[PDB]
């Protein structure tokens, strides 16, 4: 008991001489005080956390880095109370507005081989562990009283400054006031609080013994570790495997991992120039459309068009707030021959945001929750894709209701369900790349139709013999994505006066014959031109002239886009008749 | 865009003794320009509890207090509301006793406090904040005692009792024992007429959709309205609450978990969106009475030409849509009959003729317009559907679309992709003007006097100009 | 490394324990169990192992290696400390330098790696040393996966007065040993594993000769020659004369390019024409 | 300026070495030196002591103010006082870097001298950003810096003066 | 290191002639109301009425201005109006002076050559905003090392980025002297091509 504090006052002094003395670098070059400088540079910025490394602590004093592996609970306290006595003799005198010394959350990382969740045997209870995984959930941050103060009820006696223990363990209020039995309540005005989250860590997929569903563990983040990771991340946790103390079997407890170290597994001025010169080089168009479909070959138009959807037009707000689209839609009609699934996978992989779908659905649903017994709202994919791109196959398989809703979503660009207890709106901002295998109106919700075709001549068969081994055997995306990420966000293209009179005279003469086309034959179905398709043409020309960072588009691409469209509309002309 | 003030700053033109004696000096306000002595009187002539203050003024008057008030909101707002009753007794002591206690809202521009429910961390505990966002539920208004008045039929005395809970600015948990025998000799009997209760609600603000990082389920926060701030927010709004932030502890069985629940004790509310236009200038009414007199021949045509300039052609349709936006006159005879006074328009035609455009414009022009489609709308979800509650479990009648839009406009696009069993649910609400529902445990008649603007694609995909208008 | 991945890779306990045959892999298990080293601490990096085990590790290992027939387990070396965490044994600097200079992936002329290895000997460059220790690891884990090939397949031919072997390109990690300098060590460890493996009494005292392909375009291989192995071998090789006289007899195309004589580049077609005359010459 | 020229100005301080080679007086354009008697002290400018140490031709000596006791009193005097207190030499940072890097084995207790020097530095830098914030906060027009060495000045000078010029401009833009 | 661009005089009496910062600064638009007709040039906005609200660059409205307001009068944008002049007093550390820009102190000091009434209240906003945002540029620029500073610099303007790039160039130069690294002789401008 009396030797307890006498040991501590000798550990809190050897943990302080570590931060105050540990250096790096050799004698030839020159040295660097590693942790004083980070304490100062993190305090003056207003961060209050250092990241101690366990190899250093081991190499300085070998005993401490062992205690820290065996009794991490009652020694992290001494470490974090020496970090506060060193951050005092380094930054003082604090200037004017701060003179109270804050508290330093000492995190800690390491370079040691990770265990796994399946290797957490109960002999590892309250020992630093180090496990990898994947975040699967994330609670909302909450408060957690640290330094609490109570008060009696009848005689109004106070007993303040009481300190909670960290982790998930409560506190046992007295019952002996020194007044009725339990006269003590909490004074909400005087209780310091800190944030805390609660994640959920699933084990990596390539370490399940493959007969079942992966197991998971529960974490407990703290002041500065909160809101640091997002469901879907890979991490590497260093925590204190411990047990809940809120006091199937008789003596069973719950268990969590109190996290005290976290990691994550994975623009420049000079990088800007490899975008600049590439946008400026004369044949900037085809260089991309060549390296966006290596496996599948043939008919680069179906790859020419896809180049634009990755960039897109620009979002305009007229004075009326009547905004305009900023995305495009594509249909690849034709037999399912698996030649298109490859392309879907590619465009999804090489996209800033993208989802390939065949669960809850695409658009929002209203489902009767078991718990609430009432209806709740399920925003599907097209609400999660913000500016991204959504790929779809088998356009006749999707649920009737779902297909209706996707029709309306591509129409208005938002989903608004007014049902049992749900009246909300979700902005759908994504790009539809559909593959077909159909009303003249859901078909007209798009603007570009590509159907598949072939021949059988023996020179054509030589082309086929070529294409045989191009698959038998089986500009980079890793920079293509980081190029688009800067191209989309720096160009403001509009049309020049000449493109206007080009398009007017193209579109008027496209209309002018549809009359004599439909007035005689009228084969119960056809497809004429509409102003929506014209606006599609304009937003295609924008995406073309954005490849070049060219703030003003001209006749350089309008005619070739119009011919691309002469392909894309004649396709549906042949299909619909 | 960052809302760093409740008044949109772009186009606004078109011991505890020091605090109490500084607030009073601030509320004098006479000698500089008399800004608040023009407001205390103003509310006394309207019988209000609370007055809204601009902290922007507190800054210019006294910076030290303006900073000490945004960081210790409780001890400062218990001294503000005292030196406000003090200053109202210094005008009319007769009024200063009609009300138990006064209140004081806030408004202005707080520096870093303008936070969202996503940024509201635990460094804002006991600090005035200004949360923005959508209301996504409400609670049932319930009284809550703040004082009792008892009586002794034997001794003919009268004892009182003052109550307080954890939802005050002083926070002492009193017991609601309602004493019946203070001294064992005499019996008591409560007097409800002379006691004092107040209202109490609990709403849930939730982060704006277009401000979420879209990866998660946007965060929320719990507000505790009170004392005639109560019904100031319905589900689906965009509010800017300005209230203290607070943590309220608990204990179930003498052993407390450290985890607390944090709420926002609101003391002002603001609807961000302006959804009304009754604010006209005398110069404006002058212009109006000019224009209405200039030419009586051509004012209708001149009105309709300027209706939707973004559309070419369709002069007739614009004329009729204007007629819609005005409306007729609802005559109700003496015996109790009723004749509708609305116009319902239907537009059919080939694709891409700006139909959806006309609809989306009529939406924004008229106030209280509701949009709806032809597949995202069932026959019952348009008018009224029966459901239950989660707290009480007893049925009620949730209002459909065409009952929210009362005295308004309902815009139905693709009115033809609506099944036959769904149109029929309208024939009562489009002419008779009110919906009648007789379901299992529900028998109601809701008022739905509205007007329908509908757009439908013709059969055969395109209008065959040879068949007939009926086919 | 960890204490486990360094027993499986030192080509002195990977020979005795015969850590290439499942029958004797349990010998390692028993050796670990005889010391009280948990199988979960032995698999973790050595700097993170518990402090209560490592007290007398360097003695409880020398002892429990007498009980297995490994009595030369402690050697005499030196070690250096710079600062707080910098502690090298004089045979870690060597394995790191020796593998910065002979990295497989080539990035220029022959004198581009030499410079990067000369750089990592001064204390102002501890970021290359600390990097040349991840190549030296990758190499040592890709050597016991080749000596495991030529001993679970018996590619050591007893061609008469000397053993003989050869390599195949299809086997993974065989382009790493393409250099004519990083091939001598592979052969000298192969001999040490072999002599311990074989049951004969003749093969245990015959020098080895090895060939592996150098250049596919010129169609040539590289050939070395190492003395007869033993515990007290004088280390006086004798192949610089044999190969010379053999290429002289057959009159084939050879290149004695290096400074040591026992390494030669030979046409892929003159292999047998050379080898038979050499067999007769050594006799 | 820049640290690599403060380091040039700091190599004029005198230190005391013990040569191990014979040489007669040298007449430098900046004085005289010698004679160098093997095994006898002599006082030279730093840029020569360092250059002779690297060529294994001398053996440095710790300056007198570089004692592990007087420094442990300077480190306390600095934290007590509320102004810039006087320092052993106007260039102590560069001395205790160059010396302790190049002659750390001829100086006993180098890795405590080093930590005390760094402790002093980390305080004299904290007093500056308080003396350079009251300046702006109160819009002064003058500030007496007491015992600042050239290095502390040069680590945060080209920002402070450049952010005070932009303030003089904003404060005198209404006169005409 | 030897390319010394001409600096900006946009804070003093009058902008420099050759400074490429002031040239792009003054190009920003400004609202005016015309006092006469504008004959032979009504093509842009032939004649223009008197009493018309137009948007003109700042450089144009330099000579087209007189004391008597002969040709046109000027009214300040809302960023300098009374509205925002209280926002910038609540807490100036919160405003995005890059969207409200990107020349705040540069523009605001040229709107004092229009002898409006409220000048004695603009030259007090600027002074009290720059003083307010100082302890967050003195400390987030001398204490951000080997970090991605592209988020500490996203809400600043050209008069403040020039200082955030002088804090860093003095931090990254002492930290390069401490580590015996500023002794090696290196290529100065050729590594810019590389
Ligand atoms: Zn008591």
């Amino acid at each position: 008991a009396d030797e307890g504090q006498a040991r501590k006052s000798q550990l809190q002094r050897r943990f302080k001489e570590f931060l105050r003395q540990y250096r790096v670098g050799t004698d030839r070059t020159g040295f660097t005080f590693k942790y004083r400088d980070e304490l100062k540079r993190h305090y003056n910025l207003g961060e209050y956390w250092i990241e101690v490394e366990m190899e250093d602590l081991a190499s300085f004093d070998e005993d401490l880095a062992d205690y820290l592996y065996k009794q991490p609970a009652e020694h992290l306290q001494l470490l974090e109370e020496a970090a506060k006595e060193v951050a005092d003799e380094v930054t003082r005198p604090r200037p004017s507005g701060e003179e109270v010394l804050q508290d330093i959350q000492v995190m800690l990382k390491s370079d040691a081989s990770p265990s796994s969740i399946r290797s957490l045997k109960s002999d590892m209870m309250s020992h630093l562990v180090k496990i990898p995984g994947i975040i699967i959930a994330a609670s909302a941050v909450r408060a957690k009283a640290t330094r609490i103060s109570i008060q009696c009820r009848s005689c109004r006696n106070t007993l303040t400054n009481i300190a909670m223990r960290p982790g998930l363990e409560g506190y046992a209020l007295p019952r002996k006031c020194n007044c009725p039995l339990d006269p003590y309540f909490i004074m909400p005005d005087k209780c310091k609080c800190v944030d805390f989250q609660t994640l959920k860590l699933q084990e990596l997929p390539d370490a399940v013994p493959h007969g079942e569903m992966p197991r998971h563990m529960q974490l407990y983040c703290d002041r500065y570790l909160c809101d640091k990771v997002v469901p879907g991340n890979r991490v590497t946790i260093m925590g204190i495997y411990s047990i809940k103390k809120f006091g199937v079997g008789v003596g069973i407890r719950s268990s969590y991992i109190r996290v005290l170290g976290i990691q994550v597994d994975t623009v420049s001025p000079q990088e800007e120039e490899e975008f600049r010169r590439l946008a400026a080089l004369p044949n900037v168009y085809e260089v991309i459309s060549k390296s966006i479909a290596p496996s599948i070959f043939g008919g680069t138009d179906m790859k020419k068009a896809i180049a634009c959807l990755l960039f897109g037009g620009s979002r305009k707000r007229l004075p009326d707030g009547l905004t305009r689209r900023g995305d495009i839609n594509l249909l690849m009609l034709g037999d399912p021959g698996t030649a298109k699934s490859q392309l879907l996978k590619f465009v999804e992989k090489c996209s800033p945001i993208g989802v390939y779908t065949s669960a809850a659905g695409l658009t929002a649903s209203v489902m009767r929750d078991p718990s609430s017994r009432n209806f709740i709202m399920e925003g599907g994919a097209m609400v999660l894709a913000d500016g991204g791109v959504v790929c779809i196959d088998e356009f006749d398989k999707m649920r009737e209701d779902d297909r209706v809703a996707i029709h309306e979503a591509m129409e208005q660009q938002t989903i608004s369900i007014a049902k049992a207890g749900i009246t909300t709106t979700l902005n759908s901002r994504c790009s539809v790349l559909a593959a077909a295998n159909f009303m003249p109106t859901i078909l007209s919700r798009f603007d570009m139709i590509f159907i598949v075709k072939d021949e059988h001549n023996e020179e054509r068969d030589v082309m086929l013999a070529k294409h045989v081994i191009t698959l038998h055997v089986s500009i980079d995306l890793a920079k293509l994505k980081k190029f688009i990420a800067y191209c989309r966000v720096k160009c403001g293209p509009r049309l020049s006066a000449e493109a206007a009179e080009k398009l007017k005279n193209r579109y008027i003469i496209m209309r002018s014959g549809a009359r004599q086309h439909e007035r005689d034959s009228d084969r119960r179905s056809s497809i004429p031109i509409t102003v929506r398709q014209l606006e599609a043409i304009v937003r295609i020309a924008e995406a073309l002239s954005k490849m070049k960072l060219q703030p003003f588009a001209t006749e350089a691409d309008v005619e070739e886009a119009l011919r691309l469209f002469q392909v894309s509309t004649l396709d549906a002309a042949l299909s619909g008749t | 865009m960052l809302p760093r003030s409740p008044p949109l700053p772009r186009g606004n033109l078109w011991e505890l003794r020091e605090a109490q004696r500084d607030y009073l000096d601030f509320l004098d306000d006479e000698e500089d320009q008399g800004i608040y002595q023009s407001k205390v009187r103003e509310l006394i002539s309207d019988n209000q509890y609370r007055l809204i203050v601009n902290v922007n003024d507190l800054r210019r008057k006294n910076e030290k207090r303006a900073n000490r008030l945004l960081n210790n909101a409780f001890e400062e707002l218990v001294a503000f509301q005292r030196a406000l009753k003090d200053f109202v007794a210094s005008i009319d002591a007769t009024y200063a006793k009609q009300y138990e206690e006064f209140y004081v809202g806030l408004e202005g521009s707080f520096g870093s406090k303008h936070v969202s429910p996503r940024t509201l961390t635990s460094c804002f505990l006991s600090c005035v904040v200004c949360v923005e966002g959508i209301v996504t539920k409400c609670s049932l208004v319930r009284p809550k005692v703040v004082r009792s008045v008892h009586y002794c039929p034997a001794t003919k005395k009268t004892i009182e009792r003052r109550y307080s809970d954890l939802t005050t600015l002083v926070a002492f948990p009193s017991s609601s024992v309602y004493p019946t025998k203070d001294e064992e000799n005499n019996p008591l009997e409560t007097e409800y007429g002379l006691s004092v209760y107040k209202d109490h609600q609990t709403i849930t603000i939730q982060e704006m959709p277009e401000k979420a990082p879209a990866g998660q389920l946007p965060r929320s926060v719990d507000v505790i309205l009170d004392d005639d701030l109560v019904d100031k927010a319905k589900p689906g709004d965009r509010v800017q609450v300005v209230g203290t932030y607070r943590c309220l502890p608990g204990k179930k069985g003498g052993y407390t978990s450290g985890t607390f629940r944090t709420v926002l004790i609101a003391c002002n509310v603001k609807q961000m969106s302006k959804d009304a236009q009754p604010s006209f200038s005398a110069e404006d009414i002058a212009k109006i009475k000019k224009f209405s007199k200039t030419r009586s021949k051509d004012i209708f045509d001149q009105l309709a030409k300027s209706l939707a300039p973004s559309i070419h052609g369709h002069d007739y349709v614009k004329k009729a849509i204007l007629c819609l936006l005005l409306g007729g006159v609802e005559r109700d005879l003496e015996n109790g009959s009723h004749i509708r006074g609305d116009i319902n328009i239907l537009l059919i035609g080939d694709p891409s003729v700006a139909k959806s455009q006309l609809l989306r414009y009529v939406l924004c022009t008229a106030p209280r317009a509701i949009p709806t489609t032809g597949r995202g709308s069932s026959g019952v979800g348009l008018t009224a559907a029966v459901t239950t509650d989660q707290e009480t479990g007893e049925r009620r009648l949730e209002a459909g679309a065409m009952v929210l839009a009362d005295r308004g406009v309902v815009c139905i696009d693709e009115f033809d992709k609506m099944s036959d069993m769904d149109r029929t649910a309208i024939h009562e609400v489009m002419e008779q003007g009110r919906v009648t529902i007789a379901k299992a445990g529900i028998h109601a008649r809701l008022n739905a006097r509205c007007s329908v603007l509908a757009a439908a694609n013709p059969v055969y995909g395109r209008y065959d100009q040879y068949k007939t208008p009926m086919e | 490394w960890s204490l486990h991945d360094s027993l499986c890779n030192t080509s002195y306990t990977a020979a005795r324990f015969k850590l290439w045959s499942v029958h004797g892999q349990k010998r390692l298990q028993e050796f670990l169990a005889d010391m009280g080293l948990p199988l979960k601490q032995v698999k973790q990096k050595f700097q993170a192992m518990d402090i209560s085990l490592k007290e007398n590790l360097r003695e409880m290992i020398e002892q429990s290696a007498n009980k297995f027939g490994m009595k030369d387990m402690r050697v005499q070396t030196f070690s250096i400390h710079f600062g707080f965490k910098h502690k090298f044994l004089a045979s870690d600097v060597v394995f790191a330098t020796m593998s910065l200079m002979e990295s497989p992936e080539k990035d220029g002329s022959g004198t581009d790696h030499f410079i990067q290895a000369l750089d990592s000997l001064s204390r102002s460059n501890l970021d290359k040393l600390y990097h040349g220790l991840e190549l030296a690891k990758k190499q040592l884990r890709a050597t016991q996966q080749t000596i495991a090939s030529c001993l679970c397949t018996n590619l050591v031919i007893s061609q008469g007065p000397f053993l003989y072997c050869s390599l195949m390109e299809g086997t993974p990690d065989v382009m790493l040993f393409s250099r004519p300098a990083s091939l001598s060590l592979l052969s000298k460890h192969l001999l040490k594993s072999f002599v311990c493996s074989t049951k004969n009494r003749r093969c245990k005292l015959l020098p080895l000769v090895m060939a592996a392909p150098l250049s596919m375009e010129h169609g040539t291989v590289t050939v070395v020659g190492i003395p007869p192995e033993t515990d007290s071998s004088d280390r006086k090789n004798f192949f610089g004369r044999a190969f010379e006289k053999a290429a002289e007899s057959t009159s084939s195309r050879m290149l004695h390019n290096h400074f040591d004589l026992s390494v030669i580049e030979l046409k892929a077609e003159d292999r047998s024409k050379f080898l038979d005359a050499l067999i007769s010459l050594l006799s | 300026m820049d640290a690599a020229e403060v380091e040039f100005l700091a190599e004029k301080e005198l230190v005391t070495i013990i040569p191990n080679f014979s040489l007669d007086k040298i007449y430098l354009i900046g004085g005289d030196l010698g004679p160098f008697n093997p095994g006898l002290p002599v006082e030279v400018p730093l840029w020569l002591a360092i250059n002779l140490k690297q060529r294994q031709k001398c053996r440095l000596l710790p300056p007198e103010w570089m004692d592990v006791e007087k420094l442990e009193k300077m480190r306390d005097h600095e934290r007590k006082e509320e102004t810039f207190t006087p320092m052993p030499s106007p260039y102590y940072m560069e001395l205790t870097k160059l010396l302790l890097n190049h002659a750390s084995d001829n100086i006993p207790k180098a890795d405590e001298i080093r930590t005390l020097v760094k402790d002093m530095w980390d305080t004299r830098i904290a007093k500056l950003r308080v003396s350079a914030d009251s300046f702006v906060r109160q819009q002064e027009a003058h500030a007496k810096l007491d015992n600042l060495t050239l290095m502390e000045i040069n680590t945060s000078g080209t920002f402070l003066t450049q952010a005070l010029n932009h303030m003089y401009k904003l404060r005198t833009n209404l006169q005409p | 290191e030897a390319y010394f661009r001409v600096e900006s005089g946009a804070l003093g009496p009058e902008e420099n002639f050759l400074s490429l910062d002031d040239i792009l600064m003054s190009h920003e638009k400004l609202p005016v109301r015309t006092e006469t007709a504008m004959p032979r040039l009504g093509a842009f906005f032939n004649a223009v009425p008197q009493g018309s609200k137009l948007e003109l660059p700042l450089w144009l409205a330099k000579g087209l201005f007189d004391n008597k307001r002969r040709i046109l009068s000027v009214e300040l944008p809302k960023i300098y109006q009374e509205g925002w002049r209280t926002v910038f007093s609540a807490d100036p550390n919160v405003v995005d002076l890059h969207k409200m820009g990107p020349h705040f102190y540069g523009f605001g000091s040229q709107l004092l050559h229009f002898d409006s009434p409220e000048n004695a209240d603009i030259s007090q906003s600027l002074l009290q905003t720059f003083i307010g945002r100082f302890r967050r540029i003195m400390d987030s620029s001398q204490n951000a090392y080997n970090e991605d500073t592209s988020a500490l610099v996203a809400r600043l303007d050209e008069m403040e980025r020039g200082l955030f790039q002088t804090g860093q160039k003095g931090l990254n130069d002492f930290q390069c002297w401490e580590k015996g690294q500023a002794s090696q002789i290196t290529a100065s401008n050729l590594v810019q091509n590389y």
